């Protein structure tokens, strides 16, 4: 019934020191059915990081639609878009359809290639905004989700600190939801680089 | 709600409570009621605010676009206009409405439109939900060609009932004179007519 | 160069649009017809060619009321005429079903300066081929007008058009001059049959039948009315009177 | 001159003329004569039926409307079907929506209104067809004739078509006489096919080239042809 | 009516040509010629500035040389206005289909729908076509490396080696001279500024006056890269071609 | 009635010419002259306010138009058909920018939109060219400051400096010998006096002349504070006192 | 070819003769009119000539009340002038339904002014032959004077004249405020306005007017109302106790 | 939420709390509920966020494109005509509470319009859960003739009766000051009552601590 709650899944974005990460489980399911345990729920564009949660179909027509839109952007501009603006384009696409709305909950994560300003935001099924500061949680165990963060969650960490917080969250908050899990990508992201690693959790 | 507009001698006056509500809160206790569409036709609005307030902004856009055209309208014109909204959409309207001007040649005229969108010219007229525990009082104590003075009190009184048993009723009671002389604004407060 | 009068909105290098003033030849060409405003009411008369025998006396009605309370007259192409009445008729009845009271004759004469107007501005229509002489009572006294192919109208205090505008007109003025009072629906009744007798004579070769039709606040109420029976014979025999 | 203005319905020459519509009315000259004539108590209707070879049918030149109306036409055929069809709808609406029989007068105006139209606007054209309606209502006995230009006159009797002027002048003669043949419509067609044939000239009517239609006070509008017009030859 | 200022674009001459069409090649035929030339290991566009002026912005220019996609560009030659429509529209076309399937564009696919989108300016519609000629340089998986042209007409070919816009005539017999199959990107460089060398109603051939791109597979990769020369990369290939 | 104008008014003559395009280019022709400049930290655009009467007050017309925060426009041609494309030009920025990336187009993006405006009125059914010539100069933060000209075809190219309209030709080469890439905004302001005052007939002064810069943040033009990111409009129009300050140092 | 003097499409020398041939219409009437900004009203004059006997003329204007606070005055036939009477009636009426204030009297000016530049760009709709002067007391703007022409122009004045002999009225009124040096008629009451309004309009005209060949629409704050032919006759016989 | 607007002598100012909830759960700690419609007249919402948002945008949008086309500064009566029109339209359906105030060339002035598009006018407002504790307070402390100073406490002080007492509302209080001669003052966090206190311990967890199957770099460059 809740189309929210068919597929399952979670993602996680956090800010530190010249750096964000942005992580999320693997699981795609029917109800109590497991169906894959590849289904990855972050995308980019260009150095712009999106991860979706929610109805698996909406999730991946979004992709197709921000890849598409990204495309013409980067072709038009000259340029690649930030994650401020990309933001924008988020929220007023996913508003477009407000009185049919698409069942996600994007999350952006990226480093403005000007600034190099850190950049995270979450977005409501309808593009209602959320910029926060310190981290951004989104999907089926997102009540876990920000138990996990507002406790381990430290101001101006180095990527390979990040790395284990936003990792520690994701892995025990998908352990305490029947519908997250089966898998876990994260995402260390700097000016110049980007490193994804796969975790090694429980498989049930 | 309680409103009424009562003709007399030299023209009209409308009458109103003060008071919106959203359920037993009362989210506005200074509402003015009596809205203006012409320089001498107004309105007693009662049911929806938001709808009463979208049938009057119309009404006041084409009476105007009436006077550019065809010079000063009718009060029957007026409550013609505001009878056409009220009928042609029902389905999707909550509105009850008391037109009230004045004319030169016809002195003082009141129209009332309830629920349905039917049109009814009287002598004063009554409605909102405090109204109805008026219905007796005004019946008795209504008389035809008073002078400015005594409608003033009328109003008074009868308002000052409404508001004493409808919950729905409340804060200050408003009028507004409609006379050749022009248009006055009257307000009084509980103080004083608590205690009539 | 030249063309400027091929097509209908263009303006020729003077600032004219030759097409509505080829239109006014079609007025000129057609039956007279005329207007007498009275001291509280209207009266329409016009001229009826009797082409022959064969037309039925009495039933091929020129004058057409518009709602109630106004009267309409017209020279030129009839059928044009018509569909300029259909027109009146429903901006009348939309004006009442909006403001419930009947169209004045004022806001009713732009209903229609309006819509024939609008049919000098694209060339994808022809203007109308017709004059017309129209009025009626109103909340504020009566009112008598008439509108050109142009969409051009003024209120009138006499007025006429067709065949024979000119002899109209003069006799028109006449009595404006010596009346300043105000002539009565009565007399203007009367007065109307003549005028289009007189006028007649830019015709004389064919046989005809006067029409008349009035709206007086005294004579009829404010209600547009055909004269018919004694009144009207009245009337043709004063004309026939004065025409000797 | 002419030829600059004569392109469409939507442009008047320098001295006030529509020749699409004129050129339209010169289509019903072209046209077979047919005759229209009424008394006080019954309407007829002779219509001379033209034939393309001496192989071919003599086509139908009148149409019922209701069982109280119809006419005959003059140019053409399809325009005839056109407005003759918007008559019928006319008629109908009037009965079922006000149980009313349609007022030959009242159809003379629609008619005229149709075909008004298509003098005013660009695209379209005047329609190539005279009409000469007859019918019996509230009022009486009534006689019609409509022209393209929209002008549609009552009158006692009269013809459209080539050679029309022939019976016009007769019935402007006769008038006195037919316009009290009530109670006999014998007699009153009988006056019809004495004005039509004072158009003929290349032949002379025979039986299934005349077509004759009546309409009077109890009885429904009616068309003979053939062997039921025989005893009128 | 209209119809009489209508000038009727979409009709057949007694010949069978299409005036419009024709009328627009001839517009063509006046604009800055652009070059297309295929070899085994890339594509290059090269095409020549119509009209400059010392404070022309050139490093913000372009007027010539678009990307549709990351594996196709196309050459201008005609009305720049009319191609940006139909380079918006191409660019439109190249994402629906990467959504709908998940894979780039095939080039002729591109090629066919856009010609497609000007074919039917041709047949209906009473507009005037577009004043333009693409050369598409671009690269699938299914055809490799290939080299297409469209005109107003809608009708499209494939070429090695092409030209468009002024003195093609010249141009193409120049380049039917010197081209090889077995052809370098290198090699077609220089050819390219030769040709538009040779067939220039300019003085000099200098790099302000120039847009250059090229379409090659990097070895060191694997993927595919276009390049759209900027000014100064463009005043040293011009130099080492020995033309200074 | 209805528009039955559906077909081309400009199309292709036997010799390629779009006759319609070309006569749009004489009105502009005839145009007052305008021009625009770049230097390394601003831009400035100017014209004259040939005012058509002394009984007109020229200050209810303005030639120099703000269409965004960071980008104004001038022209040369029909002042109708410009107001009515300003117009146009300030709401397409809203809504196919603004409403759906938050942030003002850069402004070669809004001169696209523009010139794809004026490219329609070349072929769609029923209308003829605009009779104008654009300067549009402005800025945005990853294209710094631009100066674009948009012609009635739809075209439009980049510029260091130019000028449009009746003595365009003059003007421009007064303008190749006092451009460098080196000139700060308040002498590019000076040589493009120098350059109107070519042009000018009568009075010049700062009553006669319109001139606008794109060129730092004016937080004093912002209305508000409260927002660090909002730093103020970069367009802004001299004064008729400030450019007066500036011509008794011509 | 020759059609580019037909339709609105640009002529060789880069003309359009249609809107060119409109303006032409606008002096069909062969009337003045002139307006001027008092202190804090603004005034209107213009010729009132009725030819025939037959007319009754108080329905014989050129000036209409489009608001309660905006007056405009035509030069050009009639029925143009009621088609742009009209609609600029229902534009200023909408414009207060949908932004809660009325509508100004160069907001209007301008929208008529677009509204006329559509005419000039699209074929199938004509120019209207009329010249229209708009006026009134804007509450932002004071005294306001606002014109409208068959080009889609429109601009603000210190005053203007409009008509045949627009430039003799132009230049006597350019005379007057060479030498005044300031931009209205410093007068306090719109009374003495009318007069200075009907004075320069004779002097400039060279011609005497009686109550019945002038028509005068006077706009202050919040309103705008014209003069009857009595409220004219005393501002004739104020004139003459000066000269 | 609680939003409020209260006008003094010569202006109007409005606040605004700062949390945003999704059920029972606070999704963000530190939202911003005031919203620029033009310059001078800001815009406080209550409802449903990415309504208040998406309909101050697109009125902002227009009124800025009407303030270019009338070359006039915005005026608070046009914002208010154009969001209830929009409003009343939706029947509702935009869950959209707002509390519009600014200065403009007619004076100061103070709006509130509920969802359905009705409109109210006072010197003192609020709505949201919050709403109650709000009014409390204002009904309480509010007179006539208020200076800057004093209308900032007031609205200030009306906000935290929300923070404190009402579950739907906390964290900061969000001010604007619009004065009828000067730029508009908005005033980000004025009020930052509820710092959280520093945790017992820190979470920070040794390198290597999370077991890794896979790593690989990621390509941005095209
Ligand atoms: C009166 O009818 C009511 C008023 O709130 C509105 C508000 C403003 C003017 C129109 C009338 N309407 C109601 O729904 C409400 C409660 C009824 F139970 C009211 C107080 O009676
Ligand atoms: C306040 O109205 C609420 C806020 O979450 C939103 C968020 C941002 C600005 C607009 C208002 N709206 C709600 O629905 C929520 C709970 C309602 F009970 C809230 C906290 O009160």
């Amino acid at each position: 019934s809740d189309p929210s709650s068919i597929n399952g899944g979670i993602v996680v974005a956090m800010t530190g020191k010249d750096c964000v990460a942005i992580a999320c489980d693997l699981r795609l399911g029917s109800q109590s059915l497991g169906v894959s345990n590849k289904f990855e729920k972050i995308f980019h564009y260009g150095h712009v990081f999106l991860g979706i949660t929610g109805l698996a179909t909406d999730v991946t027509t979004l992709n197709e639609m921000f890849r598409y839109k990204t495309n013409l952007y980067k072709l038009k501009e000259e340029r690649a878009i930030e994650p401020e603006t990309f933001t924008q384009l988020v929220s007023s696409s996913l508003y477009e359809r407000r009185f049919g709305p698409y069942f996600v909950g994007p999350v952006v994560a990226g480093i403005n290639s000007k600034s190099g300003k850190p950049f995270i935001a979450g977005f409501d099924l309808i593009g209602c905004i959320d910029e926060a500061k310190d981290f951004i949680v989104s999907g089926t165990a997102s009540d876990q989700l920000f138990g996990m963060c507002e406790s381990l969650y430290e101001p101006n960490l180095e990527p390979e600190d990040l790395f284990e917080t936003i990792s520690q969250a994701l892995l025990n908050a998908a352990d305490r939801d029947a519908l997250s899990g089966w898998g876990a990508v994260v995402y260390i992201i700097k000016k110049d680089e980007v490193v994804k690693r796969y975790l090694k959790m429980r498989q049930d | 709600t309680s409103i009424m507009a009562v003709t007399f001698k030299d023209g009209v006056i409308l009458g109103a409570d003060s008071r919106t509500t959203t359920g037993a809160y009362i989210a506005n206790r200074v509402t003015d009621k009596l809205t203006r569409v012409h320089d001498k036709i107004w309105c007693c609005r009662s049911g929806s605010a938001a709808d009463t307030q979208a049938i009057a902004d119309i009404v006041q856009y084409h009476l105007e676009l009436y006077t550019s055209q065809y010079g000063t309208p009718s009060t029957e014109t007026a409550a013609s206009v505001f009878k056409e909204l009220c009928y042609e959409n029902k389905d999707n309207l909550t509105a009850g409405i008391i037109v009230a001007g004045y004319d030169d040649k016809n002195k003082g005229e009141v129209y009332t439109i309830p629920l349905g969108g039917s049109v009814h010219k009287l002598p004063y007229a009554i409605a909102g939900s405090g109204s109805t525990f008026i219905y007796g009082y005004c019946d008795k104590n209504f008389r035809e060609n008073m002078s400015k003075e005594e409608t003033v009190d009328f109003i008074k009184h009868s308002l000052s009932q409404a508001i004493k048993w409808d919950g729905s009723s409340g804060g200050v009671i408003r009028m507004v004179v409609l006379t050749a002389a022009g248009v006055e604004r009257l307000i009084f407060y509980p103080d004083e007519y608590e205690q009539l | 160069g030249t063309g400027y009068d091929l097509s209908n909105s263009v303006f020729s290098p003077d600032g004219r649009n030759f097409q509505v003033e080829y239109a006014v030849k079609a007025v000129e060409n057609g039956t007279t017809s005329i207007g007498i405003k009275c001291n509280d009411g209207v009266v329409f008369a016009v001229e009826k060619l009797i082409t022959s025998k064969l037309l039925v006396p009495q039933k091929n009605v020129k004058i057409q009321v518009v709602d109630r309370h106004i009267g309409c007259v017209y020279s030129g192409l009839i059928p044009d005429g018509r569909h300029l009445v259909n027109r009146g008729r429903e901006e009348a009845a939309s004006f009442k079903k909006l403001y419930k009271t009947p169209i004045p004759i004022p806001a009713f004469a732009d209903r229609l300066g309006q819509y024939v107007q609008a049919h000098t501005l694209y060339n994808s229509v022809r203007p109308f081929g017709v004059s017309t002489i129209f009025g009626g009572v109103d909340k504020n006294g009566a009112h008598l007008y008439m509108l050109e192919p142009s969409g051009s109208y003024w209120g009138y205090k006499g007025a006429a058009t067709g065949k024979g505008r000119q002899s109209a007109k003069a006799e028109l003025e006449k009595l404006v001059d010596h009346h300043p009072e105000g002539l009565s629906a009565r007399e203007a009744v009367k007065q109307a049959a003549k005028i289009i007798y007189l006028a007649h004579e830019d015709n004389k070769e064919k046989d005809f039948e006067l029409e008349i039709s009035w709206c007086s606040l005294s004579e009829t109420n404010g209600l547009h009315k055909f004269v018919k029976g004694d009144l009207l014979q009245e009337a043709i025999d004063f004309a026939q009177k004065e025409i000797n | 001159f002419r030829n600059n203005y004569d392109g469409d319905t939507v442009t008047f020459s320098p001295t006030g003329r529509l020749f699409q519509v004129e050129y339209a009315l010169e289509a019903i000259k072209q046209g077979s004569v047919t005759v229209g004539l009424r008394s006080n108590t019954h309407a007829v209707l002779v219509a001379l039926k033209r034939n393309a070879d001496e192989l071919s049918s003599y086509q139908k030149k009148i149409i019922k409307c209701d069982e109280h109306m119809g006419l005959s036409l003059a140019g053409l055929a399809p325009d005839a079907r056109v407005l003759s069809n918007y008559l019928r709808q006319q008629c109908n609406y009037s009965s079922l929506v006000f149980n009313r029989k349609l007022a030959v007068e009242r159809a003379g105006h629609l008619l005229c209104d149709k075909a008004q139209k298509n003098t005013q606007s660009y695209g379209g054209r005047p329609y190539g067809v005279g009409l000469l309606i007859i019918g019996y209502d509230k009022s009486g006995a009534h006689l019609l004739e409509f022209q393209p230009s929209g002008n549609v006159t009552e009158l006692y009797g009269t013809a459209i078509g080539a050679r029309s002027q022939g019976a016009k002048t007769y019935l402007e003669r006769t008038l006195d006489t037919f316009i009290k043949i009530d109670g006999n419509p014998d007699e009153l067609i009988k006056a019809g096919v004495e004005a039509i044939s004072q158009s003929l000239r290349d032949e002379s009517l025979t039986v299934d080239n005349l077509s004759i239609a009546i309409v009077g006070k109890d009885t429904p509008f009616t068309i003979y042809d053939g062997e039921a017009v025989a005893k009128y030859i | 009516g209209s119809r009489r200022y209508d000038s009727r674009t979409t009709i057949f001459s007694p010949e069978g040509r299409l005036y419009q069409v024709e009328y627009a090649l001839e517009s063509i035929s006046h604009a800055g010629t652009a070059i297309g030339i295929m070899a085994s290991d890339g594509i290059v566009l090269a095409a020549e500035r119509k009209v400059t002026s010392t404070l022309l912005e050139q490093d913000t220019s372009t007027e010539k040389l678009y990307k549709l996609n990351d594996k196709i560009a196309v050459a201008v030659a005609g009305l720049t206005a009319d191609a940006e429509i139909l380079i918006n529209t191409a660019r439109i076309h190249a994402q629906n289909y990467l959504k709908t399937y998940n894979e780039d564009i095939p080039v002729e696919i591109l090629v066919r729908r856009l010609s497609d989108i000007k074919q039917g300016y041709t047949q209906h519609g009473g507009l005037r076509p577009f004043g333009v000629s693409f050369i598409y340089a671009g690269y699938d998986d299914r055809y490799g490396y290939q080299l297409y042209t469209s005109n107003p007409s809608g009708n499209y070919t494939g070429w090695k080696a092409i030209s468009v816009g002024a003195n093609t005539s010249a141009a193409q017999t120049l380049l039917q001279m010197d081209y090889k199959d077995d052809m370098k990107v290198d090699d077609a460089i220089e050819l390219a500024l030769k040709t538009l060398s040779k067939t220039t109603d300019s003085s000099a051939l200098t790099y302000d006056r120039l847009e250059f791109a090229t379409i090659r597979k990097g070895a060191n990769d694997g993927e595919v890269y276009q390049k759209i020369f900027k000014p100064q990369e463009i005043k040293d290939i011009l130099v080492k071609t020995g033309i200074t | 009635m209805t528009d039955r104008y559906s077909f081309s008014l400009t199309t292709f003559s036997p010799s390629g010419k779009l006759g319609q395009i070309d006569y749009a280019l004489t009105a502009v022709k005839q145009g007052v002259t305008s021009l625009g400049i770049k230097a390394t930290n601003g831009v400035v655009i100017a014209t004259e306010k040939k005012s058509s009467s002394p009984l007109a007050m020229s200050e209810t017309l303005s030639k120099v138009s703000l269409l965004t925060p960071d980008i104004g426009a001038v022209y040369s041609g029909m002042g109708p058909d410009y107001r009515v494309l300003v117009d146009k030009s300030r709401k397409v920025a809203h809504t196919s920018y603004k409403r759906i990336y938050g942030e003002y187009p850069p402004t070669k993006l809004l001169v696209s939109e523009v010139a794809k405006i004026m490219q329609e009125a070349t072929q769609s059914g029923g209308v003829r060219p605009f009779g104008v010539s654009l300067l549009i100069a402005g800025h945005d933060e990853f294209n710094g400051f631009s100066l674009y000209q948009v012609d009635p075809s739809g075209s439009y190219f980049p510029w260091k400096a130019t000028a449009i309209g009746k003595g365009s030709v003059a003007a421009k080469t007064f303008l190749e010998k006092r451009w460098n890439d080196e000139l700060e905004l308040e002498d590019a302001i000076h040589i493009a006096l120098l350059t109107l005052k070519e042009s000018v007939e009568g009075e010049f002064n700062g009553d006669t002349i319109e001139l606008a810069i794109i060129g730092d943040e004016n937080p004093d033009l912002l209305g508000y504070t409260g927002i660090p990111t909002d730093k103020g409009p970069r367009f802004r129009k001299l004064t008729s006192q400030e450019i007066n300050d500036r011509l008794e140092a011509l | 070819a020759g059609y580019d003097r037909h339709i609105t499409i640009f002529s060789p020398e880069g003309r359009l003769y249609q809107v060119e041939y409109a303006f032409k219409a606008t002096n069909q009437t062969n009337i003045n009119s002139l307006a001027v900004r008092g202190k804090d009203c603004t005034v209107v004059i213009s010729q009132k000539k009725v030819p025939d006997k037959l007319l009754d003329p108080t329905t014989v204007s050129y000036i209409f009340c489009i608001s309660r606070t905006i007056g405009m005055v035509v030069n050009g036939p009639i029925p143009d002038a009621r088609n742009a009477a009209l609609r600029a009636k229902a534009e200023a009426a909408e414009f207060r339904y949908k932004y809660g204030y009325d509508m100004p009297c160069d907001v209007l000016a301008k929208r008529m002014a677009n509204l006329s530049q559509i005419y000039t760009q699209r074929a199938y709709m004509r120019p209207l032959g009329v010249i229209l002067t708009f006026v009134s007391v804007d509450e932002e703007l004071g005294p306001s004077i606002y014109k409208t022409d068959p080009a889609g122009y429109y601009v603000g004045y210190k005053a203007t004249a409009t008509g045949p002999k627009q430039q003799e009225i132009t230049t006597n009124l350019e005379n007057h405020f060479k030498k005044s040096k300031i931009d209205h008629i410093n007068e306090e009451s719109w009374e003495k306005v009318v007069e200075f309004a009907i004075t320069h309009m004779i002097d400039a005209l060279g011609t005497e007017f009686s109550k019945n060949d002038l028509e005068v629409g006077v706009a202050t704050k919040d309103k705008f109302f014209t003069l009857s032919a009595e409220n004219i006759e005393e501002r004739l016989v104020a004139i003459a106790e000066q000269d | 939420t609680t939003i409020v607007g209260v006008k003094f002598n010569n202006g109007v100012v409005i606040a605004a709390d700062t949390r945003s909830t999704q059920g029972p759960i606070v999704a963000d700690k530190n939202c911003a509920k005031l919203h620029r419609i033009s310059p001078k007249i800001w815009c406080a919402g209550a409802g449903t966020a990415a309504d208040t948002e998406a309909v101050t945008q697109l009125i902002g949008s227009n009124i800025e494109l009407h303030s270019l086309y009338t070359s006039r500064e915005p005026r608070v009566v046009s914002a208010l005509q154009m969001l209830k029109q929009h409003l009343f339209k939706y029947q509702g359906h935009i869950g959209a509470y707002l509390i519009v105030a600014g200065v403009d060339p007619t004076g100061s002035h103070l709006f509130s319009i509920h969802a359905h598009g009705s409109t109210d006018v006072g010197y003192y407002l609020s709505l949201g859960s919050g709403s109650l504790a709000a009014m409390a307070v204002l009904e309480s402390h509010w007179k006539q003739d208020l200076t800057k100073e004093e209308a900032i406490k007031l609205a200030s002080d009306a906000i935290q009766a929300g923070i404190w007492n009402d579950l739907g509302s906390g964290s900061n209080v969000d001010v604007c000051v619009m004065e009828i001669g000067k730029d508009a003052e908005y005033l980000r966090n004025y009020l930052t009552p509820n710092v959280r206190e520093e945790k017992q311990k820190s979470y920070k967890f040794p390198r290597g601590t999370t077991a890794v199957l896979k790593e690989s770099i990621v390509n941005i460059c095209d």
